[PDB]
RNA sequence: UUCAAAUGAGAACUUUGAAGACUGAAGUGGGGAAAGGUUCCACGUCAACAGCAGUUGGACGUGGGUUAGUCGAUCCUAAGAGAUGGGGAAGCUCCGUUUCAAAGGCCUGAUUUUAUGCAGGCCACCAUCGAAAGGGAAUCCGGUUAAGAUUCCGGAACCUGGAUAUGGAUUCUUCACGGUAACGUAACUGAAUGUGGAGACGUCGGCGCGAGCCCUGGGAGGAGUUAUCUUUUCUUCUUAACAGCUUAUCACCCCGGAAUUGGUUUAUCCGGAGAUGGGGUCUUAUGGCUGGAAGAGGCCAGCACCUUUGCUGGCUCCGGUGCGCUUGUGACGGCCCGUGAAAAUCCACAGGAAGGAAUAGUUUUCAUGCCAGGUCGUACUGAUAACCGCAGCAGGUCUCCAAGGUGAACAGCCUCUAGUUGAUAGAAUAAUGUAGAUAAGGGAAGUCGGCAAAAUAGAUCCGUAACUUCGGGAUAAGGAUUGGCUCUAAGGGUCGGGUACGAUCAACUUAGAACUGGUACGGACAAGGGGAAUCUGACUGUCUAAUUAAAACAUAGCAUUGCGAUGGUCAGAAAGUGAUGUUGACGCAAU
RNA sequence: AUGGUGAACUAUGCCUGAAUAGGGUGAAGCCAGAGGAAACUCUGGUGGAGGCUCGUAGCGGUUCUGACGUGCAAAUCGAUC
């Protein structure tokens, strides 16, 4: 249901004692106008709702999957 | 441009009922529907809501009043009768 | 075809017609358009200059 | 025969009020301590109609001299009362439309409206739209008040018997032709089941005294004795005069 | 009557039960004198008053 | 030409029974049914609905924080701030015309 | 209705394919309420039943099938019903429902023998039944079955009760700051008592906006047609509850101080009780973008193989329009001797009893976290065969959704989607029929009587008498016109213009002019006969279900009668009984 | 005669719900204009009134004294209304 957008606040709930399991979703996306880009949706799973952020930047991308807790089951695709 | 010789408002009624009673409709109906003036704040606005009942737009005071008209001669005249005889009470 | 032929004004004649003039275009539809854009003119014509308040005014009255 | 239909009306059963839209019943204040020694003020906070009825009710609230609340009361609006007036009621009370005294504290030419027929019974008298009574004299000794009711009968009462100070509102409901059957239908709709009415010279033998014939006639006098019976009284009952009133009425 | 009370609903099943052929066995039996069922229901034939 | 169906078993046209018709993921019509619309908290003094209050309807209040249902001021979700002014100004007149009536009748019970 | 195949001992009637049609979204479509009760679904299957038949069935035999914290019931109150202290009654029982009654239960404090006695202060509300259409806490999409699904599966939510810890917020000025203000907010203590709101409310009219539907351009796909013609015809291109941000007519605040009165709606209402102007505040209906969410669903292409049935690819995009249609909603306006429920339940405010920090307190109306949500209904029919009429009866029976053309149109007539193509059959076409049509000349001579039938009809224009309550009579009467095609003319929106015009996009409406045809054109459908008078009821309305619709009844209007409550009229066997009466002469009762 | 059972039809009241194509007419209110010495009188708009009117669905049941009259039917069917 939720939506989250602050890169430090995500990293706070990946830890939290519920968060058992996550996903991360890849979208091809076209660019403005011109080409297309690789979208990349972090989807926590918490207890009552369900947190999905947008990185945009295929960068941020992967050191971000590299910070995800190594007790985290994500779901790759 | 003169829309009718003489039904007025009672023109609603067409051909009905008879003349006569479309007359003393004609002139209570006028007397109901009219705009009236509001004594506490001057404003020509006090309308009727359902006979008696007399209220104003603006500022919002309502009256009970005539079943047609927010005045009526008999309260009228009992008005400035209690007026007179109050006056004797503390003369 | 036919949409065509219509927005080209055939097939319009008084054969053509069954509803009552006002029943195809209602009077009040018409004078509402018209006076909404008498209206409007005035609006912008006060908002310019073009026209002052008080020509406006009378404008209005008499539109 | 069969009972007839002015008889079947009293076992009210399609015949009771229709009353569900009503705003309660219309009565003065219960008579305290305050309104017997001084007086007591209350605010109209709201005027408003009442279905079946002609006139409009004030709706008119006091504080409680017992109790830390506001107590609500239903009065019948005299003419000219209106929302946020105070109303005064009480033995000390001044002379003002709107407010309610008993009758012994006014003087004779007092015009007043929903007075008690005996003190505390919070109101019968003259409650209709348009209606008032006057007070015509006083007797201090054995302190009754005496007054002329809307019917024109002279009565005597209670000096404390109370009363409002003015005339109801809604005056001149009655000045208005109702035109039409319709009007008519919806006015009783919120009354009672008493319309339209057959008459008994259309109905047969069965149904009533006036019924049957080859022709449509009553056949004998329908003026009716007093000490006539369920089943017998249709018509002029208790008639002592009859035929069209000519010449000045007004009770001399 | 498609929104039942459970006291219909169960007079129903107990009808629904009570549509079935003679148990064919019986017809077997010492003395036995039952035919067939005399007591069957249809419901286009014969309602049940609830 | 895709029509619809209610989906409780009322089939009648009541307050309780409106009804918006919504196309879904699928690709299809639905019907949806649908609350009743709240109406305005209204001002205990003059009676226009008052300002700063969320609408919901009545139980819907006990869901929400505390904060949808006040303004910051002196009978704050109660009444409509100018009604709150007429009171202030009323109350302080008043009170400051009581102590007027005292002393001028005091002056009456010592001249006379 | 028809051809063929398949199946079967047997085929006009079963199944499948083909063809011809129909219902024509006011449905022969898709669901429901009452009612039925298994009729639903599968397998088997024809003795009876389906007024021919039968391999088929709502039949017969044997089985399967109805899944809920959120949909209903359950809760609340309505007309009303109805216990209880009582009062009548020989009594079955009648009355009364807050009544002539000693009518009861909550909050915490008092216990540290202990479990719950008394200590405060309240609150005097005095049953209960009565709505599957009224009120009302909370769920959505996708998938799935022979037959269930807002109920299962997947995923994503939300409410109610109960537990509670962690973070945040608050506090040394203890119970938050900010904004002149409307008011803002992630929070921001609050008992008794009081008060306010919500629940909560008529009908019609135009106007404004939303939704879905309808019309339509580009593009990416699939289909159809192609002697000829058509950059063509048909079709797919979708986005739930919920959550973040945002979004509004109305309303309101600050600045200001108005005649040359201004502002302003389609609809004339507003301003010194402060307009117009500028600047702000608020409701979040509704819409936008994002999360949910492309992973779903939709449409294609390319390989795999008796199989379970897969595997892999793509694409699922960008716009336009409006007195459109349906529905919703707002700001207004008309109307009334009519002014158009109640209760449960939820919140707020006023109050300030009380409780509470600095060596550390207060806070669960902020966030996140944990546990639980019982009971009954859920199948299917809802009707020219599942209900009621003895029946598979041309009858009756409450309701939601609603496409294209023509046209004023939810009319008629043709059509798409969906669904039917069931109603004994064959061969002939005598009389007499029923139902549908036409007739030369005459034109009511027929007949009790123009009964029946015929005639008229749409729209635009022209023209319209007596009489009248001046509103009508009136479509009075009487006339002309009306197709096809091809042109001209008038009616609009959006923009930048220092402090006269230009450029652009999108709509049928109306009028006029040519041309043209076997003089036809509201070309089918659809659609008033008119006039002059007499009798009679004023009118609209009402009744003899099944021989009388009328001049009968009603009605408004007029007039008469009774009555001031210790009453009039009326109920009851009686009564501490009852209707009018939530009443009061501008009223109730009776003619 | 005595004691019982019915308002599932239907009559009337009450409570709570629901439903009703498309047209014709053009009442109050309101804007602008014209005449007149004056009093006052006219015209064009706007607006959308009515137990108003044409006419579906609805509700009804007028005529054919039509069909049927051992019926589809113990009241129906068709046209007209
Ligand atoms: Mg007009
Ligand atoms: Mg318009
Ligand atoms: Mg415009
Ligand atoms: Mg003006
Ligand atoms: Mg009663
Ligand atoms: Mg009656
Ligand atoms: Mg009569
Ligand atoms: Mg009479
Ligand atoms: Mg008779
Ligand atoms: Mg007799
Ligand atoms: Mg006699
Ligand atoms: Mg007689
Ligand atoms: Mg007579
Ligand atoms: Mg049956
Ligand atoms: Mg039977
Ligand atoms: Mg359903
Ligand atoms: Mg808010
Ligand atoms: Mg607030
Ligand atoms: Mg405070
Ligand atoms: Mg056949
Ligand atoms: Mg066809
Ligand atoms: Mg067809
Ligand atoms: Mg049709
Ligand atoms: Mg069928
Ligand atoms: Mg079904
Ligand atoms: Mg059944
Ligand atoms: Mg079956
Ligand atoms: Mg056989
Ligand atoms: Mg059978
Ligand atoms: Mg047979
Ligand atoms: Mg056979
Ligand atoms: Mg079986
Ligand atoms: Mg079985
Ligand atoms: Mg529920
Ligand atoms: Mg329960
Ligand atoms: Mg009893
Ligand atoms: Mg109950
Ligand atoms: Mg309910
Ligand atoms: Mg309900
Ligand atoms: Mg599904
Ligand atoms: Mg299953
Ligand atoms: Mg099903
Ligand atoms: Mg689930
Ligand atoms: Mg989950
Ligand atoms: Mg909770
Ligand atoms: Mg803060
Ligand atoms: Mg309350
Ligand atoms: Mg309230
Ligand atoms: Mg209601
Ligand atoms: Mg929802
Ligand atoms: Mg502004
Ligand atoms: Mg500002
Ligand atoms: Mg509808
Ligand atoms: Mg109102
Ligand atoms: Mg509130
Ligand atoms: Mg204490
Ligand atoms: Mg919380
Ligand atoms: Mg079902
Ligand atoms: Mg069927
Ligand atoms: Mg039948
Ligand atoms: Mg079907
Ligand atoms: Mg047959
Ligand atoms: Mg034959
Ligand atoms: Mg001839
Ligand atoms: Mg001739
Ligand atoms: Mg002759
Ligand atoms: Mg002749
Ligand atoms: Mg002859
Ligand atoms: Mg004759
Ligand atoms: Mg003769
Ligand atoms: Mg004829
Ligand atoms: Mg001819
Ligand atoms: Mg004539
Ligand atoms: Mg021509
Ligand atoms: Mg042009
Ligand atoms: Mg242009
Ligand atoms: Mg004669
Ligand atoms: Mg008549
Ligand atoms: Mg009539
Ligand atoms: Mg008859
Ligand atoms: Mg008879
Ligand atoms: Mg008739
Ligand atoms: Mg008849
Ligand atoms: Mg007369
Ligand atoms: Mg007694
Ligand atoms: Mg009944
Ligand atoms: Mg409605
Ligand atoms: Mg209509
Ligand atoms: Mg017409
Ligand atoms: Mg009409
Ligand atoms: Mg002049
Ligand atoms: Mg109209
Ligand atoms: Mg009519
Ligand atoms: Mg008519
Ligand atoms: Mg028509
Ligand atoms: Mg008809
Ligand atoms: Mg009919
Ligand atoms: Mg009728
Ligand atoms: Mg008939
Ligand atoms: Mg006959
Ligand atoms: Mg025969
Ligand atoms: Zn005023």
């Amino acid at each position: 249901a939720r939506e989250i957008t602050d890169i430090k606040q995500f990293l706070e709930l990946t830890r939290r004692a519920d968060v058992k399991t996550a996903t991360v979703k890849i979208n091809k996306k076209l660019n403005k106008a011109g080409k297309p880009f690789r979208q990349t949706k972090f989807k926590v799973r918490g207890s009552s709702s369900l947190y999905t952020l947008v990185i945009n930047d295929a960068g941020k991308a992967k050191k971000l999957i590299q910070s995800l807790p190594p007790t985290l089951k994500v779901n790759r695709l | 441009a003169k829309r009718t010789k003489k039904v007025g408002i009672t023109g609603k009624y067409g051909v009905r009922y008879g003349s006569s009673l479309r007359r003393q409709v004609k002139k209570l109906e006028i007397q109901q529907h009219a705009r009236y003036d509001c004594s506490f704040c001057g404003k020509k606005t006090v309308k009727r809501g359902a006979a008696g009942i007399w209220t104003c737009s603006c500022c919002k005071k309502t009256v009970a009043g005539g079943a047609y008209t927010v005045s009526t001669a008999a309260a009228a005249t009992v008005r400035s009768t209690i007026r007179r005889l109050r006056e004797m009470v503390e003369a | 075809a036919h949409a065509q032929s219509k927005r080209e004004g055939r097939h319009s004649g008084y054969g053509k017609r069954k509803g009552t003039r006002e029943a195809r275009l209602p009077s009040q539809v018409v004078w509402i358009r018209r006076l909404r854009v008498l209206r409007r003119l005035l609006a912008k014509y006060r908002d310019a200059g073009k026209i002052d308040k008080h020509l406006y005014h009378v404008l209005y009255k008499e539109s | 025969g069969r009972v007839i239909r002015n008889q079947r009306k009293g076992a009210g059963s399609i015949f009771t009020s229709h009353t569900r839209l009503r705003q309660g019943a219309a009565k003065l204040r219960t008579l305290d301590y305050a309104e017997r020694h001084g007086y007591i003020r209350g605010i109209v906070k709201q005027i408003v109609h009442d279905s079946g009825r002609g006139a409009p009710l004030a709706k008119v609230v006091f504080r409680d001299p017992y109790k830390y609340r506001l107590r609500e009361e239903i009065f019948i609006a005299n003419e000219g009362v209106h929302t946020g007036q105070f109303i005064y009621a009480g033995k000390k009370a001044s002379l003002n439309v709107g407010n309610v005294l008993p009758l012994g504290s006014v003087p004779e030419g007092t015009i007043v409206s929903n007075v008690e027929e005996k003190p505390g019974d919070r109101g019968a008298l003259a409650r209709a739209s348009g209606n008032y009574v006057i007070i015509i004299g006083h007797n201090p000794d054995e302190n009754k008040t005496r007054v002329r009711l809307p019917s024109g009968a002279k009565k005597v009462i209670s000096s404390d018997a109370r009363g409002v100070i003015g005339v109801i509102a809604g005056g001149g409901r009655v000045d208005k032709p109702l035109l039409k059957a319709g009007r008519a239908f919806h006015k009783y709709r919120l009354k009672r089941n008493s319309w339209p009415k057959t008459r008994g010279v259309a109905m047969n033998p069965v149904d009533h005294p006036h019924g049957g014939g080859n022709h449509q006639h009553i056949g004998k006098a329908s003026t009716i004795s007093r000490g006539a019976v369920s089943g017998q009284k249709a018509g002029l009952i208790a008639a002592r005069r009859t035929g069209l009133l000519r010449g000045s009425q007004k009770t001399q | 009557a498609a929104q039942k009370s459970f006291r219909i609903k169960q007079k129903m099943a107990k009808a629904k039960k009570q549509n079935r052929p003679l148990p064919q066995w019986i017809r077997l039996r010492t003395n036995n004198t039952i035919r067939y069922n005399a007591k069957r229901r249809n419901w286009r034939r014969t309602k049940m008053n609830i | 030409a895709q029509r619809v169906t209610f989906r409780r078993r009322n089939p009648y046209n009541t307050r309780s029974n409106k009804i918006k018709v919504v196309k879904t993921p699928g690709g299809i019509l639905r019907a949806q049914h649908v609350k009743k619309l709240a109406t305005r908290p209204k001002c205990g003094d003059c009676g226009s609905a008052l300002q700063g209050i969320s609408t919901l309807r009545p139980r819907q209040y006990a869901t929400v924080s505390k904060t949808h249902k006040t303004v910051s001021r002196a009978y704050g979700g109660s009444r409509c701030a100018n009604c709150v002014k007429e009171r202030i100004i009323r109350a302080f007149l008043i009170e400051e015309q009581k102590i007027v009536k005292k002393v001028v009748k005091e002056q009456t019970e010592a001249a006379k």
